[PDB]
Formats: structure tokens, C-alpha cells, sequence
């Protein structure tokens, strides 16, 4: 259920949204009181001349309105004023508007004279006073909803920003508690898209879509309330209108869901494919695969273009184009009902009411034009919520015990253990070996017998299906892999350096080793910091891996950072492959000797670096062959050693 | 600016939007008659002249006008929203066309997440701007223009130069708001690039993170960055919420001035209640839609900043790597280095000094010395991935340049010291080299790098999927796929870059034995640290810093005292 999680994240911030809605309620209330001033300015200060008159003095005789400046109690003539065309007429004593010949057939006829222009203006001086009073009233009333609108906007901005921040943090934590397999079998760009290019969809769902929705829904409620205040029969049609919008939100959903989800999936594919191309651009620019990679991309691009054009029609019969059809149907009703009321001359009551409704229609549709402009984003962000939420709601996750344990003896042990990726490729079979503090080296020439499989089984990157691994008699299935992985360190077979200074790469953003860990670099690095112009702390290698640095130098930095951390078990993976230069490879094994202080697992395809190991394994085809030392060489390792020399 | 930057698209298609401007004029005028029609109808109602046939005429006009606007603005919506899609697609194609055909010295200055976002996010922003922002801008501008004209002639010019007084203030406010929002949005786009960069780094480095237990120490950094992004989002929320109140204020001021001064005009008898209603409806349609003005500027400045990013990345001069004038000489077998003083872009020293290297016809040459001595620098001189400062590859007489990068790149074999693959099957990524290879040469290269046995371990020989990067493959297997792939091409020039450092000695023997069989009279560049495959060559250059310490074959090196002299014996006594 996507909506429930959106509601829960919103309820995490109740104070912010409730205060914003209250302030906006105040603002909309002020604005909706606004047009009553127009109503009551019309009906009073323009149509008061049309009501009975018992001070206004033209010709020096005519008395003043019943309710007007200079009101003694006096009534002798009961005069009236009537409207004919663009001319007004004044009848002295006690219908139709036929022209000193005024007739009201409903019959009696009387005489009236034209009110000219200056005399007509003379009438509405008190009306001028009333106009300026009401005008100033509304002008002042505006500046109160001026500081309420500001407040509610600046409050919704924080509610949206906080919501998106919280959601992003939760997603990132969840992805870091995912098994390695999940990352193994999914493109980096694909996962990266679901975090950065996918939460942006949900951010806009909050920053503009839902904020605009609540504002418009607060504006419409007020407008319908005012419409009910004025009329109760036309307000019932007004209420009927909203089910229309509901049916406008249901249809745009039964017609956009599939294509929006296809667009999102293609976008993820396009992020993944572009990442892959950037990473391996040397094989594109050295093997002339440029045109084929362009063709694949263009296939994806045209698929996305096609689906967008598979949505180019639904959005065309919607939006303002369709908001104008409700507006004109509102005008038609405001004509028809008033006409059916005024057929028998019973339409002069609603002359300020007519104006108020006319103003109200202008009010109502702009909130609606706001609402419709987001249905494209709403149905687009529903997809994004599902993709992100499925990631956030995932049951194959592994609970992680963050606390790291203390130092442990270097006791590794392996019982009858049978590991197999994807349940079919039985990499390891009945692997059993032990170590206390010496160098136990796993050797195989098969190149696919599962050396790295054993190493990543030790870290529980993948869970074994048979047997158990016990360090100091501690089954690795005690979870808390942060203690399991803090006792021991690994130099990956393919190093990955992070961004920032080489000193930062060795330190790894940990607050354990001071600046004087140059010893780790000086442990095996010869004159490279001298070669490069500035020391470790002032040269920033090219972002990601150090393409500004050689593969061996990168591997040197990786090994140094492995030693910078001091592990109870030092695991290595072809740690001396690209730095095989013997001048420095001998300094890593002569001046940086493993010594007894570490329990080291030295993996390598060269017999030179494992000649002094006190335990050598073969593990060929996932099965061990030899358990002796270097001098215990009869048949198999003899072949490998002989060819090396 | 965003208009001056996006115009060339419109100049390319001025048959699709010219038809749509006339269409919008038509739908605006026809939908702008009903105001005056209503004013007239209510004037008739007040005078008591409202007759039945007038009601029928009014409702018929309203219905026909509604249908006309419906269809004739449906066409305008379709056209413009399709133009936006086309703009986005063509920009994406141009962007990937510029990312390719560009040498590696730009990827050190340009990020993989900044560029990935600069494609996806920047183009979606530009699409949203091209469609919706231009739609709203043109529609609103012309609508306001015509409403100001109709109220002028058709109602009055005093009532309409008077609610116009507050609009200059709107203009200045809209100037300042855009002036700030442009900078804010360029910063936001760069920030999204940075966020994508950080997430990409975290995802790529996971085992290095998990093996070191720094999940928490990374969630800390992400949280701090998100907090800073929130702070920026609120430094813009402040300005956006200080802008809207001035907008609504001025809208209300225009409304109030129009209403009050129109009532006063009615008092002077220069206007009627019907005309008052008409003017008020005109103002209601004209100035109240300005509530979305802020969103319009948001879209329009976000698009401008995104397109500025795309433009500055889309014209970089592609380094110095380009055929000047095709010399059109098929490869001479001679590669004679005269004087090569090279300096990487990100360096301040001559990484390579004058090297008089020379390799004739087909001769394996061995380059192996202290790490960091720039042997892969000399190799990169051949591939011309970097600008030539003083390099003189001098193929026969002609310098390195004046050759087709297609043909020159076809001459070279490969330079993958770090392993690289692609997400596909092993067959497909072996086919990735040369022109899709052939039928059985795939199996030839397979059982020519001693890789046939490996297929037993792989459950689906040549058919099992190779996971992203090296997943589903061991390190030696991946290098053995690289050698097979790049031996599919049978190159005239082959460059091996520590190509034997990820497999055992036993398989190393098979490769060198099979490389000896494969390479007979074809020049090969052997770079390695296992000092046994370098034994056979016409020349062996030992590299020390920016200069070659010694030159000769495998014999005189063991005679002259130097680096090679001590390195062979130690690897021999083992
Ligand atoms: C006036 C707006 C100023 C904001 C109230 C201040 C709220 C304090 C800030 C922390 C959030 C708490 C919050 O929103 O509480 C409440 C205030 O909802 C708004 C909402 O959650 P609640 O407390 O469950 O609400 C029911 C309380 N009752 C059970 C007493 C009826
Ligand atoms: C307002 C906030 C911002 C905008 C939110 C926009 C989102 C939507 C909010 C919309 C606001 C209104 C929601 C309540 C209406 C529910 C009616 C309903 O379920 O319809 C029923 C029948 O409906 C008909 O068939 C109606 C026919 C008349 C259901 O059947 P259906 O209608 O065929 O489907
Ligand atoms: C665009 C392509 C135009 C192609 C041109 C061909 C001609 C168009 C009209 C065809 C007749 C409609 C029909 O029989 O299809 C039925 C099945 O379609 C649905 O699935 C409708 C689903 C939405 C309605 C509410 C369902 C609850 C009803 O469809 P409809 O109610 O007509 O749905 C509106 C679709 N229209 C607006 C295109 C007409
Ligand atoms: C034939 C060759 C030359 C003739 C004149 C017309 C084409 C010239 C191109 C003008 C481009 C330019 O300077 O942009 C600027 C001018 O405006 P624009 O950007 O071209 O306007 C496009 C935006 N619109 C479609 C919303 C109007
Ligand atoms: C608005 C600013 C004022 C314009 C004044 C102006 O010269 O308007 C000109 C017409 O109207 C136009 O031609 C103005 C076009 C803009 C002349 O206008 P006027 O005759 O100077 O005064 C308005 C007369 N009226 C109210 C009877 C229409
Ligand atoms: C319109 C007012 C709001 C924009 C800022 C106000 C103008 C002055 C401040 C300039 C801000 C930066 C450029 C903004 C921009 O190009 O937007 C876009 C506006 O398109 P334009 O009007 O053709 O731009 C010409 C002048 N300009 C490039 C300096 C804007
Ligand atoms: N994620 C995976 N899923 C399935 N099979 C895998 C996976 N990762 C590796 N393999 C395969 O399982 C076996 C494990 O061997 P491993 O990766 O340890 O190589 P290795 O013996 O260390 O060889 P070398 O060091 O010579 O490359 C190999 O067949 C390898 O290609
Ligand atoms: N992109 C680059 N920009 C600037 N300098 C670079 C770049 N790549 C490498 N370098 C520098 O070039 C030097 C010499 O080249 P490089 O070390 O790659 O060859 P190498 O000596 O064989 O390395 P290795 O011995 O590690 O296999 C490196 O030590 C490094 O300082
Ligand atoms: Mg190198
Ligand atoms: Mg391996």
C-alpha cells in the first residue's frame, strides 16, 4: 500500500502541516469574504437609488433616502427613482420601463424628468463615502491574509523538505543493510537510479504536487461554503462538480499507469547503460564498438520517446483545455438558472448575488487549473513510490549488529563445508583447514577452484550451505558481521580506491590513525610521495579510482590501508600482482614482514611470496589435495614450482 | 537566454509551432467572447428584456464555443507536448554523441555521476521547460496582451490603464525573483550531480566498505550532506515564500483598483452593471492566473541552468586527438621513437624524457622496470589517448598523427592492465573486439588462452551470463576473456600490459607458448613484471622514472650491471 506509507511519513510531521492548513484557512477565509464587499457595494451604493425614497437635494425640493446622511424623521412624497435604458427618471408621488410619461402596468401613469448627468452624480456623494469605506476595509483586510499566506508557504516548504530528507535517509540505510548478492546481480546505475533519480520523483510529489493539492482543496472548500451561503440550489450542482474531478483522477490513472511505469523502467535502464558506457569507455574507444553502443542507447532512447508519445495524447484532452469546459458549463448554468428565475421579472433580487457568483466562478477554476497540472506528476510519482517502497519493504534483508567486538585470537577453522552460488555451481566441497598464528596460504592453478569464494565466505558476503566457520569456537552465524569483519581485513583482488587524497584513501575516513600513518605508506611505498609534487595530504587523486596513479601504486595504497587498520586476521587477494616489481615486493615481505603479530591468509599465483608459509592448500576443483609445507613437495605443487623457475 | 538558447530548435521546426500560435490566438478570442456576452445578457436581465430566444442564442453560442476551444486547443496541446519530447530526444542523442569520440583526459575533469545526471535529470528538466514553461509563457503573455486590448477599446481605457499601474511592480519583482532563482537552480543541478556521484561511489565500493565495517560512518556522511541540502532548499524556500505574498498583494491591488474605480465610473454613468461584470470577469481571467507565475519562473530557470550545463559539456574541443590530414599509409612495420618529452595534463613534470625506442617489422619488445616508471605512459603514446607534447612516434617517416583513429586503433591490439568487461554473456563480450568476430574464431581464442577447461566450471559454456563487471567470474578467468577477446582481431600491433599477472604459472606457460605460436612476425609490446616472457625479444628496455635505464636483449642485460641484472637472479634462485 503506497498511500499508507505516504500518510505515515506525513504524520511524522503533524505540527507543520496542521499549522500551515490553519494559516491558509485564515487567508482563504479573508479572500472569500472579499467578494461580499463587491456584492454589498453594488446592492447598496448603486441600487439604493432604485429603492423607495421618503440630504440629497436637486432642484432644492427632493428629499433624501430612508437610510442616508442627514436623516430627520420626515416622509411626505414617497418618491422613487427608476431606470430606463441609460436614463433615469424621478417620480414624485406613489412593471414596465417605457420612457413625463412613466407607466407601471404590472395602469396608473405619472410624470418624471431626466436626471441629466451632474444631478445624477450629486445623488451618490454619501455613496462615495460608503465606497471609500468599503474599499479601505478590504485593502486593510488583504495584508492579514498577506502574512498568513507567507507563513503557510514557508511552512509547507519545510514540511516537504523534511519529508524528503527522512525518506532518503531511510532508503539509504535500507540499501546498506542489503545482502551482497543483491548488489552482485544488479547494475550499479540501476540501483543508483532507484536512490537518486527515483526519490526526486517522490520529492516533487511533496514539494509541489501535494502542497498544491492541499492548497487547492482548501480554496475549493471555502468557495463551496460561500456558494452555499449565497444560494442552496446552485450549490448542489457545485457539490456535484467534485465527483467530476474524482472521475477525472480515476480515468487519467486507468490510462497513465502502464505507460508511466514503462517510462520509469526504461529510465532506469538508460541510467544503468550510461554508467556502464562511462566505466568501460576505453574498450569503446579502443575496439571501435562506438557505433554499436550508440545503436543500443538509441534503441532505449526511442523506446522511451515512444512511450512518452504513448502518453502525448492522454495529456492533450485534459488540463486547461478541459478545465475551460467546466468553466463554460458553469457560465451556462449561471445564465439558465437566473433566467428561469427572472422570466417573471424575479431576477432583480440577485444583482449583487449574480456578481458574487460571477466572481466565485472566476475564483474556483484557478485552484482546479492548479490541481490538473499535477496529475501527470501524481501518476508518475506513484510508480516511483512503488519502486522505492518495495526496496524499503524487503524481507530478505540481514539484521546487522553494528557494535564491533574486541581483539580475538587468530583461530580460523573450516569444517565440512559445501558452498554453491545459485544452488548449482558447487564451488567448494568438504573444505577443512585451521590456523593459529601462522601464514596459511591457499594455492590452486585451476584459476576457478574457489579461492576468492573461500575468502568471501569467511566474511559472510555469502552464506555457506554446509558446515560452519568458527573463530575461537565462535560460529560466524552469531551475526553482528561488524564484529566478524572488524577482527579481520582484506586486500581485494581488484582494489577500489575512493575519492579524496591518498592519505584519505589509506585512512578510509576513520578517526583511529593520526596523520603519522605515513609509516604505512613508507612501509612499502618507495619515493612515490617524493615523485608526486605534494605529500599524501595535499594531492587529490582523480575522483573514484586513481586513474592518475598506476595500478600497482593503487594496489600499494590498498595494501597500506589494509595495514593501516590493524586486524587480528590479515586476508590478502593477489596483493602483489600489479606491484610484483621485486624491489618493492621484497620490501613488503622483508621490511613489512607479516611477523607473529598478525594471522595472515597470503593468496597469490606466484610461489615466491608463499615459500615461507607453514600451511599450503590446493583446493583444486573445490577439493583440497595437499596440507603440507613448502618442503612437503612431491607431485602437484612440484610442477607449479618448477615452471616458475 | 533560455529562449535564445532553445531558438535553434524552433528555427529547425517552424511549421509545427507557427500553426500552433495561430491556433492559440483563435481559441483565446473565441473563449473571450463569453465575458462580454454575459455582460450583455445580465444587462438585458436587469432591464427586463431577457427573452426566451436570447437564452437559446446564449446557450448555443456557449456550447459551440466550448466545443471549438476543446478541439482547437487539443491540437495545440498535442503539438507543443510532442515538440518537447522531440527536443529531449535529440538533445540526449547529441549528448551521447559528444561523450563518445572524446579522449580519456576529460573523464578526470568530468564526473561519471555528474555526466549521468547531466543526461537524465538535465534533459527531463529541459523537456519539462520546453513543453510546459513555453506553453504557459506564450499563452499567458498573449492572453494578457489581448485582455488589455479588449478592455481598452471594448469597455474603457481609463478603467484599464488604472488596474495596470501595479503591473510594473510585478515586472520588477519577477526580475529580482528570476535573478536569484537562476543561481539557486544551477546550484541545485550541480548538487544533484554531486549526490549521484556520492551514491555511485558508495554502491561501487561495498565490499571495501562492509569488510572495513564503515556502514555507519557512511550513513553519517550521507546524513550530513542531506542536512546541508535541506538547508539550501530552505534558503530558497525563504525567497520563494517572500515572493508569493508580493504577487498576491499586487493581484489583489489590481482587482481592488479595477473594482472601485469601475464603481466610481458607474457613478459618473460612464459604465453599466453589465459592463462592470464584464470588466471584472476580464480582470479575473487576466491577473488571477498569475498565482502560477512563480512556478513558471521555477520551471524556466531550472531549464535554463540545466541547458547551460548541457551546452558547456557538449562543446569541450575533444582534446588534441583527431585526424588532421589522413596520411593514408598502411602500417609500416617500423615504430621509431626519436625524442618523446611528455607531460600528462594533471602533472607538472616531464613524465617521459627523450626515449630513442625503435621496433622494426615484427619484433616482440619487452618494457618492464620499477613501478611508476611510466611504461604504460609509453604505451599510451602509441594509442594517442593524450595530447602529444614532444612525442615523435614517427611510424616510418610520418609522425603519429595524420592517421585515421579508426585505422590506427585497428592496428593496436589492446591495453587493459586493469580488467574491463561488460554485462553480457562471455561469448558476447569476447565478440566485443574487432568487427563482431566470426563463427569459430571465438572457440579458437577460447582454446588458445588455455580457457577451454574453465567452461566445465561455468554451467553454460559460452552461454552463462557474465555478471556486471566481474561478478560470476574469477580474476584469472576475466583476464583470460580479455586476452581471447583482443586476440580475436589478429592485430598487426599487439600490446600486453601485465596480461599474465592474474593466473598461475602453469597457465602462464600455456599463454606464452600459445602467444609464441600466435605471434611469429607480428610486433608485440610485452609489459610484465614476471621476468620470463621478456626473455625473447630483439630489444628489452628497462624503464626507470622518465628515462630508460638500459637497452638490450635478454643477454647483454645479464652482462651489464643494472636493474635487470639483479631482478632475474632473485626470481631464478626461487
Ligand atoms: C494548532 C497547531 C499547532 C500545532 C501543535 C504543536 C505540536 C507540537 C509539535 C510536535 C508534533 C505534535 C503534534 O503535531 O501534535 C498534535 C498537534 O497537531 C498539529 C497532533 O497529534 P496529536 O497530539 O495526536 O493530536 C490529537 C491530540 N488530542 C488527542 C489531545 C486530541
Ligand atoms: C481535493 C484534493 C486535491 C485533488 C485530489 C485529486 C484526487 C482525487 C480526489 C477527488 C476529490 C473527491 C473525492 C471524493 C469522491 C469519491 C467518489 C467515488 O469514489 O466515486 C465512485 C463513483 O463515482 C461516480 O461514478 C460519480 C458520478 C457522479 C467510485 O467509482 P468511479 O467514480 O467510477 O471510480
Ligand atoms: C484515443 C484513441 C481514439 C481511437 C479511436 C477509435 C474510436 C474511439 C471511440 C470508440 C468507442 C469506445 C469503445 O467502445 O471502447 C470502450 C473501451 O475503452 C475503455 O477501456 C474505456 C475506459 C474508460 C472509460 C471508463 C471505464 C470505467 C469505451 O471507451 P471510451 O469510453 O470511448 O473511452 C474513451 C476513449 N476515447 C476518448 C478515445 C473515446
Ligand atoms: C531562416 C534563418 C533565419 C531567419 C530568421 C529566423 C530564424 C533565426 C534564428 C533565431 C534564433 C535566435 O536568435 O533566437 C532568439 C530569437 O527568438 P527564437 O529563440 O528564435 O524564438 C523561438 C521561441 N518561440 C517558438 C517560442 C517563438
Ligand atoms: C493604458 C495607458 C493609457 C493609454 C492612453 C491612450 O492613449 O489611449 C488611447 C486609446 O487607447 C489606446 O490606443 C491605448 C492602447 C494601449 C487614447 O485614449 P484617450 O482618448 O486619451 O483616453 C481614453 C478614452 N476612453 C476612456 C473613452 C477610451
Ligand atoms: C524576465 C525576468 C526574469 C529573468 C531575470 C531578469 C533579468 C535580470 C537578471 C538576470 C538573471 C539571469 C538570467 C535569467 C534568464 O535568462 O531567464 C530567462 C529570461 O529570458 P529573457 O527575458 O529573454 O532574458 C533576457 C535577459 N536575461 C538573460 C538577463 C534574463
Ligand atoms: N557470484 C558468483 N556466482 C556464481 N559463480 C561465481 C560467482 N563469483 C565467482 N563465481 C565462480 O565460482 C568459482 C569460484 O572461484 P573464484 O572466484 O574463487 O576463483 P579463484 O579460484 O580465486 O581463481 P583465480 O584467483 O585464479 O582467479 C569460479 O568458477 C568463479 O568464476
Ligand atoms: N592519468 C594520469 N595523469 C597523470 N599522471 C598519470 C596518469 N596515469 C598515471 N600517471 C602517472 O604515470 C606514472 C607512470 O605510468 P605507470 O606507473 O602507469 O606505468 P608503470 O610504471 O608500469 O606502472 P606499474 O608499475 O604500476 O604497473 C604513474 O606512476 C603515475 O604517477
Ligand atoms: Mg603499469
Ligand atoms: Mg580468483
Amino acid at each position: 500500500k503506497i498511500g499508507k506509507t505516504l500518510w505515515r511519513y506525513a504524520l511524522l510531521y503533524r505540527k507543520l502541516l496542521i499549522t500551515a492548513v490553519l494559516l491558509l484557512t485564515v487567508a482563504v477565509g479573508a479572500e472569500l469574504t472579499g467578494p461580499f464587499i463587491g456584492k454589498k457595494m453594488i446592492d447598496d451604493h448603486i441600487l439604493g437609488i432604485e429603492k423607495t425614497w421618503y440630504a440629497v437635494q436637486f432642484h432644492g425640493v427632493s428629499y433624501v433616502r430612508e437610510d442616508r446622511l442627514q436623516e430627520p424623521v420626515s416622509k411626505a412624497k414617497e418618491a422613487h427613482i427608476y431606470q430606463v435604458g441609460m436614463a433615469f427618471y424621478f417620480v414624485d408621488q406613489a412593471g414596465n420601463r417605457t420612457v413625463g410619461k412613466l407607466t407601471i402596468t404590472n395602469s396608473r401613469a405619472y410624470a418624471a424628468e431626466k436626471l441629466t448627468k451632474q444631478e445624477l452624480f450629486q445623488f451618490y456623494q454619501p455613496e462615495i463615502k460608503g465606497m471609500v469605506l468599503l474599499i479601505a476595509l478590504y485593502g486593510g483586510l488583504l495584508v492579514f491574509s498577506v502574512f498568513f499566506q507567507y507563513g503557510q508557504h514557508y511552512l509547507l516548504q519545510m514540511s516537504a523538505n523534511r519529508i524528503i530528507q527522512k525518506m532518503r535517509q531511510d532508503v539509504f540505510s535500507h540499501i546498506q543493510k542489503m545482502p551482497i548478492r543483491y548488489f552482485d546481480n544488479l547494475p550499479a546505475g540501476k540501483v543508483v537510479a532507484r536512490i537518486t533519480n527515483d526519490t526526486e520523483a517522490i520529492r516533487d510529489l511533496y514539494v509541489t504536487v501535494l502542497s498544491t493539492f492541499v492548497t487547492s482543496g482548501i480554496y475549493m472548500f471555502g468557495i463551496f461554503t460561500a456558494l452555499f451561503l449565497l444560494d442552496v440550489k446552485l450549490a448542489f450542482v457545485a457539490l456535484a462538480i467534485v465527483p467530476i474531478i474524482w472521475l477525472w483522477s480515476v480515468i487519467y490513472r486507468r490510462y497513465a499507469s502502464y505507460y508511466n511505469q514503462k517510462i520509469r523502467s526504461i529510465n532506469s535502464d538508460i541510467n544503468a547503460k550510461m554508467n556502464e558506457s562511462i566505466q568501460g569507455m576505453t574498450i569503446i574507444q579502443a575496439f571501435r564498438h562506438q557505433k554499436e553502443t550508440m545503436r543500443e542507447f538509441e534503441e532505449l532512447n526511442e523506446s522511451h520517446f515512444y512511450f512518452q508519445n504513448r502518453m502525448l495524447n492522454l495529456n492533450s484532452l485534459m488540463s486547461h483545455n478541459l478545465v475551460n469546459v467546466i468553466r463554460n458549463l458553469a457560465f451556462v448554468a449561471l445564465i439558465w438558472h437566473f433566467g428561469g428565475a427572472s422570466l417573471n421579472a424575479a431576477g432583480i433580487v440577485s444583482i449583487g448575488v449574480l456578481y458574487a457568483f460571477v466572481d466565485y466562478l472566476n475564483r474556483l477554476f484557478q485552484p482546479i487549473t492548479g490541481i490538473v497540472n499535477q496529475f501527470s506528476k501524481l501518476e508518475l510519482a506513484r510508480v516511483s513510490a512503488g519502486r522505492v517502497f518495495e526496496l524499503l519493504e524487503e524481507k530478505n534483508t540481514e539484521e546487522a549488529g553494528e557494535p564491533a567486538k574486541e581483539r580475538a585470537l587468530g583461530r580460523v577453522e573450516f569444517r565440512d563445508v559445501s558452498f554453491a552460488y545459485q544452488e548449482g555451481e558447487e564451488v567448494l566441497k568438504h573444505i577443512s583447514f585451521t590456523a593459529q598464528k601462522g601464514e596459511t596460504v591457499a594455492l590452486v592453478g585451476h584459476t576457478g577452484s574457489g579461492k576468492s569464494s573461500i575468502l568471501n565466505l569467511l566474511f559472510r558476503f555469502y552464506d555457506a550451505q554446509k558446515g560452519d566457520v568458527l573463530i575461537d569456537g565462535k560460529s560466524i552465524y552469531n551475526m553482528s558481521r561488524q564484529e566478524l569483519r572488524s577482527h579481520m581485513g582484506i586486500v581485494l583482488q581488484d582494489p577500489y580506491l575512493f575519492s579524496g587524497t591518498i592519505g584519505s584513501n589509506v585512512s578510509l575516513d576513520d578517526e583511529r590513525m593520526t596523520e603519522e600513518e605515513i609509516k604505512n605508506a613508507l612501509r612499502q611505498v618507495g619515493a612515490e610521495p617524493l615523485l608526486k609534487k605534494l605529500p599524501k595530504g595535499i594531492n587529490e587523486p582523480v575522483i573514484e579510482k586513481g586513474s592518475t596513479l598506476s595500478s600497482g601504486e593503487r594496489q600499494l595504497i590498498s595494501f597500506a590501508r589494509a595495514l593501516a587498520f590493524d586486524p587480528a586476521i590479515l586476508i590478502l587477494d593477489q596483493a602483489t600482482a600489479h606491484i610484483d616489481t621485486e624491489t618493492e615486493a621484497v620490501i613488503q615481505k622483508a621490511l613489512d614482514v607479516v611477523k607473529q603479530g598478525r594471522t595472515t591468509f597470503v593468496i597469490a599465483h606466484r610461489l615466491s611470496t608463499i615459500r615461507n608459509a607453514d600451511q599450503i592448500l590446493v583446493l583444486d576443483k573445490g577439493e583440497i589435495v595437499e596440507r603440507g609445507n613448502h618442503e612437503e613437495l612431491m607431485a602437484l605443487e612440484g610442477q607449479y614450482y618448477q615452471m616458475y623457475e | 537566454s533560455v529562449l535564445k538558447k532553445l531558438g535553434w530548435f524552433f528555427k529547425a521546426y517552424w511549421l509545427r509551432y507557427t500553426i500552433a500560435i495561430v491556433l492559440l490566438l483563435a481559441v483565446n478570442v473565441i473563449e473571450m467572447f463569453p465575458p462580454k456576452l454575459l455582460g450583455n445578457a445580465i444587462d438585458d436581465m436587469k432591464a427586463g428584456a431577457f427573452t426566451a430566444e436570447g437564452l437559446l442564442f446564449y446557450i448555443g453560442i456557449f456550447f459551440v464555443l466550448t466545443a471549438a476551444v476543446y478541439i482547437m486547443s487539443y491540437f495545440w496541446m498535442h503539438q507543443l507536448f510532442g515538440g518537447a519530447n522531440l527536443m529531449e530526444k535529440i538533445l540526449r542523442t547529441k549528448l551521447m554523441g559528444h561523450l563518445l569520440t572524446m579522449s580519456p583526459p576529460f573523464y578526470e575533469k568530468n564526473r561519471t555521476g555528474d555526466l549521468m545526471a547531466r543526461g537524465t535529470n538535465d534533459l527531463q528538466a529541459v523537456s519539462l521547460t520546453t513543453g510546459f514553461g513555453i506553453l504557459t509563457l506564450v499563452d499567458s503573455t498573449m492572453f494578457m496582451m489581448t485582455i488589455f486590448l479588449t478592455m481598452g477599446f471594448l469597455i474603457s481605457w481609463k478603467l484599464t490603464f488604472a488596474a495596470i499601474i501595479p503591473l510594473p511592480v510585478m515586472a520588477i519583482a519577477i526580475s529580482l525573483y528570476g535573478s536569484k532563482i537562476h543561481e539557486r537552480f544551477t546550484e541545485a543541478q550541480n548538487a544533484f550531480g554531486a549526490l549521484n556521484d556520492r551514491v555511485l561511489e558508495s554502491v561501487s565500493g561495498v565490499r571495501v566498505i562492509r569488510a572495513y565495517v564503515q556502514e555507519t560512518n557512511d550513513v553519517r556522511r550521507f546524513n550530513e550532506m542531506t542536512a546541508d541540502v535541506y538547508q539550501k532548499n530552505m534558503k530558497v524556500a525563504f525567497i520563494d515564500s517572500l515572493f508569493e505574498p508580493t504577487v498576491k498583494l499586487l493581484v489583489g491591488a489590481s482587482y481592488l483598483i479595477g473594482l472601485g474605480y469601475g464603481a466610481f465610473l458607474v457613478f459618473r454613468n460612464e459604465l453599466t452593471l453589465g459592463e462592470l461584470v464584464s470588466f471584472n470577469v476580464y480582470l479575473g481571467m487576466m491577473i488571477w492566473p498569475m498565482f502560477a507565475i512563480g512556478e513558471l519562473i521555477n520551471v524556466m530557470q531550472r531549464g535554463n541552468a540545466s541547458l547551460d550545463r548541457v551546452n558547456e559539456t557538449l562543446s569541450y574541443e575533444t582534446d588534441v586527438t583527431d585526424p588532421k590530414q589522413p596520411a593514408d599509409l598502411k602500417e609500416p612495420g617500423d615504430i621509431v621513437f626519436s625524442h618523446v618529452s611528455f607531460t600528462y595534463p594533471s602533472s607538472t613534470s616531464d613524465n617521459l624524457q627523450d626515449i630513442s625506442f625503435t621496433v622494426r617489422k615484427g619484433q616482440t619488445v619487452g618494457i618492464a622496470g620499477k613501478t611508476g616508471s611510466g611504461k604504460t605512459t609509453i604505451i599510451k603514446q602509441l594509442l594517442r589517448q593524450y595530447p602529444p607534447g614532444e612525442g615523435s612516434i614517427t611510424f616510418s617517416g610520418v609522425p603519429i598523427q595524420q592517421i585515421p583513429l579508426d585505422r590506427l586503433r585497428g592496428w593496436i591490439g589492446y591495453v587493459p592492465q586493469d580488467h574491463l568487461l561488460f554485462s553480457r554473456t562471455v561469448k558476447e563480450n569476447i565478440l566485443y573486439g574487432k568487427q563482431d568476430a566470426t563463427d569459430k574464431e571465438v572457440q579458437q581464442a577460447i582454446a588458445e588462452a588455455h580457457f577451454e577447461k574453465d567452461l566445465h566450471m561455468l554451467p553454460s559454456g559460452l552461454e552463462t551470463m557474465v555478471g556486471e563487471k566481474g561478478v560470476a567470474l574469477s580474476g584469472g578467468q576475466k583476464q583470460r576473456i580479455s586476452i581471447a577477446r583482443a586476440l580475436m582481431a589478429n592485430p598487426e600491433i599487439l600490446i600486453l600490459d601485465q596480461s599474465l599477472s592474474a593466473v598461475d604459472a602453469k597457465t602462464e606457460a600455456a599463454i606464452i607458448k600459445n602467444i609464441r605460436e600466435n605471434r611469429k612476425g607480428k610486433t608485440t609490446f610485452i609489459l610484465t613484471h614476471r621476468l620470463s616472457a621478456v626473455e625473447h625479444a630483439d630489444l628489452i628496455l628497462v624503464m626507470d622514472g622518465g628515462v630508460i635505464a638500459e637497452r638490450g636483449t635478454h643477454q647483454e642485460l645479464l652482462a651489464n650491471n643494472g636493474w635487470y641484472r639483479e631482478q632475474y637472479e632473485r626470481q631464478q634462485l626461487f
